[PDB]
């Protein structure tokens, strides 16, 4: 009826995006991890609706989108409540000039990490890049969100790159990749940043 | 001055007349300063990497390509260039990534690979199948995939223009796509565009 269908895999960043919004939007939708065997019927079909069977995937009876920044547009269309993006004009462009700078950076070499073919060398200069700039990306993050809090106070809304970037820090950590700071407090942000209980759910 | 906004946009390229088409229907007050007409010192003052188009207001700059129409379509509320019904907003969302990372590489593909012999030819021919075999699977609908002036047809008509001044035009054997693209040459946004 909310017949909404959901494919994912265990263990991709992308799939934990998706499904931490949706329990944020407490919206009714089924998961379906294609990597489990008794799953089998689900992927066929996944191939069918989608040119390249990708993960994940948001099929409903009228639609079948698969990127990220689609996925996350398409079910603020589909559950408004609570909002996950500002008001402003600017505020919105800016959230997704940086949900493509997070997913550019971080999302898509998390992915290439997680490839058995990557040369040592390879993976050892992916995870290096990753390390010289999640802090300055975390700075800008926390940036845009006090701005957005602050310009509107009563608007109440939802940061989705604070939460896009939890699970980056959840995949360094997975990765055994160091989260190079010092500063007190960013470890505290860090570590209630990780503790929210959305988060654990997911997980 | 006093507009609006002053979008610097280069020549010969899709996401510049993407944008203009974009801010002319919406028609919000703009200035239009062409790149290569700057100082080479000024070039790198406005966009630090070269990347065109640019959009400036007093408070705001964009530049990035994915978002920069999406913003105008945001900034400017009407009219509104995205479908009214959440399914057929959802998917016309969807085909601009789509559109974005299959049909517009293969423009950049007629400009790189003009220096093989025999490569254009072949790509021609690859470019008209793609749409042949789409002009049936496609039709009876004024503008692409809805009702309405949408933003997949600022870039496709952007895409049509850059395309016809590659050598690729679209004839009569288009049908149903070429009656598309004639309405879409009428409207007055994606006319100032085109001279
Ligand atoms: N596995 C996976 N990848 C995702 C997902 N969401 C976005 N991406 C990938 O990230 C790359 C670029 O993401 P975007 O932010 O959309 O930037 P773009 O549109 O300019 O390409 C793309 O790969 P690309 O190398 O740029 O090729 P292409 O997709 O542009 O054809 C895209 O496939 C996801 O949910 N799962
Ligand atoms: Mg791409």
């Amino acid at each position: 009826s909310n017949a909404m269908l959901l494919y994912t895999k265990k263990d991709d960043i992308y799939s934990d995006i998706v499904r931490m919004i949706l329990l944020i939007k407490g919206a009714n939708a089924k998961i379906v991890d294609v990597s489990k065997e008794e799953n089998s019927k689900h992927l066929e079909e996944l191939n069918i609706i989608t040119p390249n069977g990708n993960i994940p995937t948001l099929s409903t009876d009228d639609f079948a989108v698969y990127r990220l920044s689609v996925i996350i547009e398409a079910i603020e269309d589909l559950y408004p409540f609570p909002p996950m993006f500002p008001v402003f004009p600017k505020q919105r462009a800016n959230a997704r000039i940086l949900l493509e700078y997070v997913n550019k950076t971080f999302l898509q070499n998390i992915i290439k990490l997680q490839s058995p073919d990557l040369d040592e060398k390879q993976a050892n200069e992916i995870k290096m890049l990753m390390q010289r700039d999640i802090i300055s990306t975390y700075k800008k993050i926390v940036s845009e969100r006090e701005v957005n809090a602050e310009s509107n106070p009563d608007a109440q809304n939802i940061n989705v790159l604070t939460l896009i970037i939890t699970f980056v820090f959840y995949y360094f950590i997975k990765l055994k990749i160091s989260i190079p700071t010092k500063d007190k407090n960013i470890i505290k942000e860090i570590k209630e940043l990780l503790s929210e209980p959305n988060f654990i759910k997911t997980i | 001055s006093n507009a609006m906004v002053t979008l610097y946009t280069t020549k010969y390229c899709p996401y510049s007349l993407r944008a203009r088409i974009a801010l002319a229907e919406k028609k919000m007050s703009t200035d239009i300063v062409e790149a290569g007409d700057l100082e080479p010192a000024m070039i790198k003052k406005i966009t630090p990497n070269g990347v065109f188009p640019v959009l400036m207001e007093k408070d705001y700059s964009i530049n990035n390509r994915k978002a920069l129409l999406i913003y105008i379509d945001e900034r400017f509320p009407a009219p509104s260039l995205l479908p009214n019904v959440v399914n057929e907003r959802i998917k016309i969302r969807l085909s601009l990534d789509k559109i974005d990372n299959e049909w517009y590489p293969v423009l950049d593909q007629i400009r790189k690979h003009r220096s093989d012999q025999k490569m254009l030819e072949s790509m021609f021919k690859d470019l008209k199948e793609s749409l042949l075999a789409m002009e049936k699977a496609f039709t009876g609908s004024e503008f692409f995939i809805s009702s309405g002036f949408t933003l997949a047809d600022c870039y496709i008509a952007a895409l049509i223009i850059c395309l016809e001044a590659e050598g690729f035009i679209i004839d009569d054997e288009y049908g149903a796509i070429y009656e598309y693209k004639k309405r879409l040459f009428a409207r007055d946004s994606v006319k100032k565009a085109n001279i």
